[PDB]
């Protein structure tokens, strides 16, 4: 059960590094600026958290 | 073409030349197999009591040319820069000669040279069964033998890529398999020669038969390992990609050097006006008429003379 | 971030809830009857009144 | 390369991509069925609707905007609502005026806030609250006539005050924005700006040539530094839009204002140059301590003479 | 050219913005705040109307009927504590009637703070309702509605002092306190709710009180919110059976919310359905509510034996949902009396699946595609799943070769071209040639020519064969 | 702007040009003309203010007025701009005396979602409300009313919503028809929007806002509060009314429940009716007032017998004694969720039943029987 | 802990046995007292109208260590 | 999360039958022509059981 | 097997086919109120018949 | 491995519109309002219009 296990991650070690690289292709591709405010659920200038949240 | 590492995936000039080179579709058109339609058949070129020598030109949209030498006396044939779409034609043409393929030679392994050899072997040997076929080449395209996949990658050969090439496998030069004691059609070919880059005038040939010998001459510039054949007894110049009719070889692909080019020019110069020189793209010419109506040869020896050391000639635009 | 202050924010409406609740509860009468037996009781479970109705 | 037509024809996958990517709706048209306005929510009792009906009819109703003239609107106003005994009443009567007056732009009727409304809501300290419809109303009125009493209101409602910010429509924000730009006010752009930002309003569907105009009246050197810090939070489609309408409002389509732009090169080249820039490509002391010891070295080794 | 693949779909725009549902949240947020305003203002008039009856009135004894409607807006609105003394106040003095015993109990059941509980707590689940009402006290009113339903049975047996051995038992006072027991007695806690059917009605049995409709009706819903399915519809079968004129919507509704509860959706569908083809009893807007519920709940229900290998399978199920709405506009039921989250869940099912005739035309540009192409491309992060991670009956010896012509009907094009030497020995029988014997539209003329090929190579070879034997 | 009405078009000069217009949509002629023509405006009122097209709206409302339904809808065809509400008002109240339901609904569709919600009117959903009340047609009503009650775009987006005098209107004349006509379900949901809108007392609203405008036209002060409403004549011929109305509910219900005691064995009389759940009335307004809400009070008893009083213009109360109070107490029972619950019929007791022992059937299951139908053996179980 | 949780399970069903023994006893012997109150139209609240009021005995062995006391 | 379910959860479980909780995930699990199909693959043609 | 092409699609496929593409309304047809026989041909002109 | 959803049998193509079964004691009571067809009073087995003249 354990050499299961540890086989199955080293045959996705090259698998993982193409994945890694294309996380940052598809990060580099994203609208630049803070964002939009169409696509937002947070105010920019505070924490989602804050207590004083809404004015 | 090459592989799509981080840089040239975020790369604009990348999508640019992309869309300037093949329009809306990106992705280049292969080179693919010619069909049964608009193919020609095998031409008798030569006939002489020594030998014959009979081919095929445009055998591929390569634009490469098949030739074959027949030894009269012998009966043996010999295959020179083995690609043509067809080999089936040969095939029915050898053993309707009564021939025995007992080699084929190799300029250099570039993708118009070797594409089928897999075919050639297969069917020739095939035709046999009814001693194997051997490969006579240069060990520096081994450079060039481990990218015969991406160059199957990039010009849309997909059925060729999944399979080992005959020089990849264990000849006598190389060491034995230790298979388990409790098969040879694979594991070793004991028909296997390797040219040597010393190659002179004096034992650098082939024993044809008949006492006809075929010098091999060592002739880079186009690839790190670049065999020509010249048969002095009938003026026969087997040139493959160095000389061409009024155009000589690309140097603008991976290991080629202008300067290696022009000295393979330039070791040319000892044989007769009246050899023929016959290439591996296109028509067959004369080497006086290369060297009287050639501007790659002219601006090569108008370079030298002028003074430059290092002289660099070669095409950038051509046959591969 | 913020945790705690929302936290006690959460716990300062539970405190004030629940005493406002227990000065609800601890000014109101508590009446239960068996057989005719009216026991009176405050919030705090002080027995007011032993009646009879 | 192909499928051969003795092979069987099934389908090789599915694909799921509308239930993998849920894509909202977005269209490069406005919508036509919008209301392009500022609603007011006129929630009057069914009782005062009926007794003032008259006096109603003449007033801008849902969709309806009646050419009764502003000077009769106001003489009705002020005979007959101090004999309505109903507080609600007044101020949503109210509310109709001002929007009246807004639409035809009648200057004068700031006199009836100080008249009626002034000393319950906005007079030292006033414990009063106002009804939305009435500060909406009054808000559209001011920022239509270019009116300077905007000031004294926005500032009531924050959050210390009397919080109406978080009830403001996108189109009262777009002719906010308009009114102060064509004032020139750079504090109140900055003021309003901030309120926005900090309410969580729509910034991308504001009115575009409602920011051009208010980001047109920047000049004074700190609000310059919040407009650089504060371009950044609209979209990419919008700073696109936003170059191309102050482009067209200071070039051929400045017949569309109805008073002109003021000519702000500073706002125009930094507009141009964040738009290219979101869209894609197409130790003193010390120092000065080194400078002295040199000059001291080449004047011993001779370098810098004397007089001679 | 490239083919297009006809098993993709359409690239349409299918959900909301970030903001969009945040607006949502904080819309319905604020209703939910608006209701408990409203129920707390309630509350707080109720008790102050209390306390201005007991401080002023101290004394002077009140009218038995403002006692009443006091005691009953006080039990509504989940305050029975300050209502027992109340009731037992008049009932000592026999102010209270087979009626007001029955006004008592069915205000014991809090219908006030059910309201409540439905708009804030339950999200306007019904059956949440239900379930949530058990815990406001439901043992302590749950023994007050046996308490009032004992001192009900007392005042009727006094009230009726021929028929006398069999009163106030055969009476209609008697089975309606019955129903306002069982009625009371969903409200609270869940032994309660289970001994509805078990206890409730075994001791309506015993005690020879005839039931009616709602006594069903609360006996099915009981056994609805039990999970019970085989009791409550063997209990609409006896229904159907024997006393079926007087079915109402109410039984239905208890199918549909136990089925619901049970997770048989399959049965929702089969009520829903009996429902549209008999029409009679009308649909309430709670018959939608029950069922689009129970849509919404399958179609979010995961699935474990495709193991979600492609997508989630259930989702087809919310494409029922423009089906049914409309069956809605054929049964009179308005589709604005539906809750907010369940509004909400319905046009998120709608703005999956529903298209006009005027959008078709021009859904499929390749603007509008290359759009959602350019939309995953630049922010496939905010909305993506992964991204967040003869007769053959009579046939036994078939006839073969019945003498059936092929000649009079004319076939007579079956030419055939095969491949140019089979048995030849000089040709190869594995060869590049095999890729010949698929293609289908140039056959002919493809066979042609290699035929001539092959000949011209294979007379060639021979002449190079003589020239060359006959040479030496 | 009579000077500037026209549209300019183009020449499909390049290459692309053409190619755009051969993959133009099938409606790209239309659709161009039409969203380059008439629109909302800045401040957000109709394009319907058009010169050009003025008079062909007075010929269509004149047309609509005197008769002409096919007249008035061949002129119909004949606009380009968005035509005025009047239009739609008039053509559906052309529609209301023939009783033709789809022409209204078509009429009302056309310029519902298509021309900017003008057909979205208090008076065309009325006369809309009038034609499905002419054609009897109860789910056309419910769906009338459910597009009066509208949803988040059309009152928040679009912001045209119909007015509360005109959705108390429809909804009152829908609730009339569906308590003239038992329909309990519908009338149900109409009341709880009516609570829930707060309009139970909106005539009196209407009637104290007629005396007001009176008022306020003499110069007098105006106010609004409780005796100001109990001073109209509605509330208190209602008010003096009450005791006929509950002696009329009281007598119903007692002939309900001893027809339910015949029924119950099948004609002598049942236990049934012996003790019902209606207590006598005592002999005081005040306590006719309390029985009414103690025995109705989920429902309000004095609206509905305020909204009973008129039917079709005519005074019931005034004129129709009995008929008033037999359709005041019909509406009472029918809007009562207590009085349904009251007057049921009672139903045989169902018993409960095991498997048996020796497993013959599995339809065939032992009874549960009661000790009332066997007397003596041992005292039973649960 | 697998034996302390043997410990409270005999300990709950002694209880368990007591509870449901005692209540079975004040339960039948009230029913041979039969005091009539049905005259005085009392509050219904006596010693087994208050037992059969109240629900079912949840046996405390059948409780797990949440309903007992311990903090989940 | 409610009260009622676990108390309906634990009459169902003393009843012995399915807890609803179990029911939250749809299980199509191994048809019998699946099975089949695989006795037969497994069992080459199944000789035998023919 | 080395070459199994199923000659049914699964229905795990048809459901996915299914869910991925919507309906149009259309397509319901109900109807319930008659046909506009004065209207219906008399309507606007960008929506006529 | 097996499936956790209800299982049931198909339903019956068994025609329950011609199946005439025995006669129930509550069938017999109200037979005296009961519809049925010309089939169901002269069965072959259990008769009804016996039942309702006896
Ligand atoms: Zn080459
Ligand atoms: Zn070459």
């Amino acid at each position: 059960i354990v050499l299961n296990e540890q086989l199955h991650t080293v045959k996705f070690f090259d698998l993982k590094i193409g994945d890694a690289i294309r996380d940052i292709l598809q990060l580099l591709q994203r609208e630049t600026g803070v964002g939009s405010s169409v696509n937002r659920d947070t105010p920019v200038g505070i924490s989602p958290n804050n207590p004083e949240r809404r004015v | 073409s090459y592989t799509p590492n981080l840089t040239s995936l975020t790369n604009q000039v990348n999508r640019s030349e992309r869309l300037r080179k093949w329009g809306s579709a990106g992705v280049p058109p292969g080179v693919p197999r010619i069909p049964r339609l608009e193919a020609k058949g095998i031409a008798i070129l030569h006939e002489s009591p020594k030998v014959i020598l009979a081919g095929r030109s445009r055998c591929n949209n390569f634009d490469s040319n098949q030739y074959m030498l027949i030894n009269k006396a012998t009966k043996r044939c010999l295959l020179v820069d083995a690609s043509d779409d067809w080999p089936d034609d040969w095939a029915a043409f050898i053993g309707a000669s009564d021939l025995t393929l007992t080699h084929v030679f190799l300029t250099h392994c570039h993708i118009d040279n070797i594409i089928n050899l897999n075919a050639f072997l297969t069917i020739c040997g095939s035709r046999q069964k009814q001693d194997e076929i051997g490969v006579m080449w240069c060990p520096a395209e081994e450079c060039w033998v481990q990218n015969f996949k991406r160059s199957c990658e990039r010009y849309g050969r997909f059925e060729e890529m999944h399979q080992v090439l005959p020089m990849m496998c264990r000849s006598l030069y190389t060491p034995q398999h230790l298979v388990d004691p409790v098969r040879n059609a694979r594991h070793l070919r004991r028909n296997d020669v390797l040219l040597s880059a010393a190659t002179n005038r004096a034992t650098s040939f082939i024993d044809f038969g008949n006492g006809v010998l075929l010098y091999y001459i060592f002739s880079p510039g186009h690839s790190p390992g670049h065999m020509m054949l010249h048969i002095p007894t009938e003026r026969i110049l087997f040139s493959g990609d160095l000389l061409f009719f009024n155009k000589v070889g690309r140097v603008d692909l991976p290991w080629a050097t202008g300067v290696r080019l022009a000295e393979s020019l330039r070791l040319l110069e000892a044989l007769p006006d009246n050899t023929v020189v016959v290439p591996g793209h296109g028509r067959m010419t004369t080497l006086g008429r290369e060297r009287r109506e050639n501007k790659a040869l002219q601006q090569c020896y108008q370079r030298q003379e002028i003074g430059k050391q290092e002289v660099s000639v070669g095409f950038n635009e051509g046959y591969l | 971030s913020f945790r705690y202050t929302n936290n006690l924010i959460g716990a300062l409406k539970h405190r004030l809830l629940l005493e406002s609740s227990y000065r609800e509860i601890a000014s109101r009468k508590f009446i239960g009857n068996c057989r005719g037996v009216e026991v009176v009781c405050s919030g705090y479970g002080t027995v007011l009144a032993v009646q009879l109705t | 390369y192909h499928w051969h037509y003795n092979l069987p024809q099934g389908m090789e996958r599915p694909h799921s991509v509308n239930r993998t990517f849920a894509a909202p709706f977005q269209s490069n048209h406005s919508l036509v069925n919008k209301y392009r306005g500022v609603w007011i929510e006129f929630d009057m009792h069914p009782a005062f609707s009926v007794a003032l009906e008259p006096q109603l009819r003449k007033l801008p109703r849902g969709r309806t905007l009646p050419k009764t003239p502003a000077e009769e609107v106001i003489a009705d106003y002020t005979a007959l609502a101090p004999l309505v005994d109903d507080e609600k009443t007044r101020d949503l009567w109210l509310a109709k005026v001002f929007q009246h007056c807004a639409f035809q732009r009648c200057g004068g009727a700031m006199e009836l806030w100080e008249r009626y409304c002034h000393q319950r809501f906005t007079a030292e300290g006033a414990t009063a609250k106002p009804p939305l419809s009435l500060v909406k109303s009054v808000l559209f009125y001011c920022n239509k006539t270019d009116n300077s009493g905007w000031r004294a209101l926005f500032d009531r409602c924050l959050k210390d005050g009397w919080n109406y910010t978080p009830l403001f429509d996108t189109a009262q924000w777009s002719f906010m924005l308009k009114s102060i730009g064509r004032m020139g006010d750079e504090d109140g752009v900055r003021a309003v700006l901030e309120e926005m930002l900090d309410v969580q309003a729509d910034l991308d569907r504001v009115e575009a040539r409602s920011v051009v105009i208010a980001l047109n009246a920047v000049t004074n050197a700190d609000v310059y530094e919040f407009v650089k810090k504060y371009l950044f939070n609209f979209g990419e489609r919008k700073v696109k839009f936003l170059r191309t309408t102050y482009s067209d409002l200071r070039g051929h389509g400045a017949g569309k204002l109805r008073i002109p732009l003021k000519e702000n090169d500073n706002m125009y080249y930094h507009v141009c140059w964040h738009s290219s820039i979101r869209s894609p490509r197409q130790p003193n002391a010390k120092i000065d301590d080194i400078v002295k010891d040199k000059i001291e070295k080449w004047k011993a080794e001779g370098l810098l003479p004397e007089d001679y | 050219r490239k083919p297009q693949n006809q098993w993709e779909g359409v690239y349409y725009y299918s959900g909301i913005t970030k903001r969009q549902r945040h607006l949502i949240l904080l819309h319905r947020k604020r209703e939910r705040e608006a209701h408990m305003r409203s129920f707390n203002i309630s509350r707080a008039s109720v008790l102050q109307r209390l306390e201005q009856l007991s401080g002023d009135r101290k004394q002077e004894s009140l009218p038995p009927h403002v006692r009443l409607d006091l005691a009953v807006r006080l039990a509504q609105h989940g305050l029975y504590q300050q209502a027992t003394p109340i009731v037992d106040e008049l009932h000592h003095q026999k102010a209270l009637h087979a009626g007001h015993y029955a006004l008592l109990i069915n205000a014991l059941a809090c219908p006030r703070l059910g309201q409540r509980i439905l708009h804030c707590d339950a999200q306007c689940d019904p059956a949440l309702t239900y379930k949530l009402l058990g815990d406001e006290n439901g043992e302590e009113r749950a023994q007050e509605a046996y308490r009032w339903f004992d001192l009900a049975l007392t005042s009727l047996a006094v009230d009726c002092g021929h028929f006398v051995p069999y009163l106030p038992q055969g009476t209609a006072a008697a089975s309606h306190i019955t129903n306002a027991l069982m009625r009371t007695l969903l409200t609270c806690g869940y032994t309660h709710v289970a001994a509805i059917p078990d206890s409730v009605y075994d001791r309506m049995g015993s005690m020879g009180i005839s039931p009616t409709i709602s006594t069903y009706e609360l006996v099915m819903l009981a056994l609805s919110l039990q999970g019970n399915m085989v009791e409550a519809e063997s209990i609409l079968s006896f229904l159907r059976s024997h006393h079926s004129e007087h079915i109402t919507v109410e039984s239905f509704n208890a199918l549909l919310l136990g089925h619901r509860e049970a997770r048989q959706f399959d049965c929702c569908d089969a009520i829903w359905q009996e429902l549209v083809d008999r029409r009679w009893p009308r649909a309430s807007p709670l018959t939608a509510e029950l069922y689009l519920r129970s849509i919404m709940d399958h179609a979010n229900t995961p699935t474990s034996e495709p193991l979600q290998s492609f997508a989630n399978i259930n989702v087809v199920e919310k494409k029922k949902v423009p089906l049914v709405l409309a069956q809605m506009d054929e049964l009179g039921v308005p589709r604005t009396h539906l809750s907010r989250v369940l509004m909400d869940e319905v046009e998120d099912s709608l703005r999956k699946f529903q298209t006009y005739r005027s959008r078709f035309y021009e859904w499929g540009r390749a603007v509008k595609q290359f759009d959602f192409i350019e939309f995953r491309r630049r922010n496939g992060w905010l909305y993506d799943l992964h991204l967040m991670k003869g007769d053959i009956y009579y046939d036994d010896t078939r006839g073969l070769h019945d003498r059936s012509p092929t000649w009079m009907n004319e076939v007579p094009e079956t030419r055939y071209d095969r491949l140019y030497g089979v048995n030849h020995p000089d040709i190869a029988k594995i060869g590049i040639r095999r890729h010949l014997n698929v293609e289908y539209v140039n056959r002919k003329e493809v066979v042609e020519r290699d035929a001539a090929l092959m000949k011209k190579t294979l007379s060639s070879g021979r002449r190079l064969r003589h020239r060359v034997e006959s040479s030496r | 702007d009579p000077n500037r009405v026209g549209l300019n078009a183009a020449t499909l000069d390049c290459r692309g040009r053409i190619y755009r217009w051969l993959r133009r949509g099938p409606f790209f002629q239309v659709d161009n003309y039409f969203r380059r023509s008439v629109k909302l405006n800045r401040d957000g009122t109709l394009p319907t203010d058009f010169v050009h097209e003025a008079p062909l709206m007075r010929k269509i409302i004149r047309l609509a007025h005197r008769g002409h339904l096919k007249a008035a809808c061949e002129e119909y065809r004949r606009v380009t701009t968005v035509p005025p509400v009047e239009v739609y008002r008039a053509l559906t109240a052309c529609c209301v005396p023939g009783a033709k339901l789809a022409d209204a609904v078509s009429i009302f569709e056309d310029g519902d979602s298509k021309l900017f919600y003008v057909s979205r009117d208090g008076e065309v959903l009325h006369n809309l409300m009038r034609c499905a009340i002419a054609a009897r047609h109860r789910a056309r009503i419910m769906w009338v009313y459910n597009v009066m009650r509208g949803r988040f775009y059309e009152n928040v987006v679009v912001r045209a919503e119909v007015d509360l005098i005109w959705r108390y209107r429809i909804a009152m004349i829908a609730l009339e028809y569906l308590l003239d006509h038992e329909c309990a379900e519908e009338a149900a949901a109409i009341y709880s929007y009516l609570v829930e809108e707060e309009l139970l007392r909106c005539d009196v609203h209407v009637r104290v806002g007629l005396h007001m405008r009176e008022a306020i036209a003499a110069g007098k002060p105006i106010t609004l509060n409780n005796d100001v409403m109990n001073a109209t004549s509605l509330v208190r011929d209602a008010t003096a009314v009450a005791p006929e109305v509950a002696r009329e509910l009281q007598r119903r219900h007692a002939q309900t429940l001893q027809n339910n005691a015949v029924e119950a064995v099948g004609a002598g009389s049942a236990p049934w009716s012996i003790l019902g759940p209606l207590t006598a009335i005592g002999p005081t307004a005040e306590d006719t007032m309390v029985w009414l809400q103690q025995h109705y009070g989920d429902v309000d008893v004095m609206s509905i017998m305020r909204w009973a009083r008129f039917r079709k213009g005519k005074d019931l109360m005034a004129k129709d004694r009995p008929q008033y109070l037999a359709r005041a107490a019909a509406w009472i029972e029918l809007l009562s969720k207590r009085n349904r619950e009251m007057e049921e019929v009672p139903l045989t007791y169902m018993r409960k039943s095991k498997p048996l022992v020796l497993d013959t059937n599995s339809n065939v299951r032992v009874a549960w029987q009661t000790p009332l139908m066997r007397s003596g053996g041992p005292p039973r179980l649960l | 802990r697998r034996v302390n949780r043997q410990k409270v399970n005999v300990a709950a069903s002694l209880l368990d046995n007591f509870v449901e023994q005692e209540w079975t006893t004040i339960l039948r012997d009230k029913h041979d007292v039969t005091d009539v109150t049905k005259t005085l139209n009392d509050t219904q609240n006596d010693k087994k109208q208050l037992a059969r009021r109240l629900g079912r005995y949840m046996l405390f062995a059948n409780r797990s260590l949440d309903d007992t006391g311990f903090p989940t | 999360q409610n009260k009622f379910d676990i108390m309906r959860r634990e009459d169902r479980l003393s009843k012995g039958e399915q807890d609803l909780t179990e029911r939250n995930t749809i299980h199509y699990g191994v048809p019998i022509q699946q099975i089949v199909d695989e006795f037969v693959f497994r069992h080459r043609n199944a000789r035998g059981e023919r | 097997r080395m070459g199994y092409i199923p000659r049914y699609t699964p229905w795990e496929w048809i459901a996915i086919q299914e869910a991925d593409q919507p309906l149009i309304a259309e397509q319901i047809r109900q109807d319930n109120i008659g046909t506009s026989y004065f209207f219906s041909l008399n309507r606007y002109w960008r929506y006529k018949a | 491995t097996l499936h956790n959803q209800r299982s049931a049998a198909p339903e019956s193509s068994v025609s329950q519109s011609h199946t005439v079964n025995a006669p129930t004691v509550d069938e017999c009571e109200m037979l005296a309002e009961r519809w049925g067809t010309m089939n169901y009073w002269h069965n072959d087995t259990f008769p009804r219009l016996v039942v309702f003249l006896k």
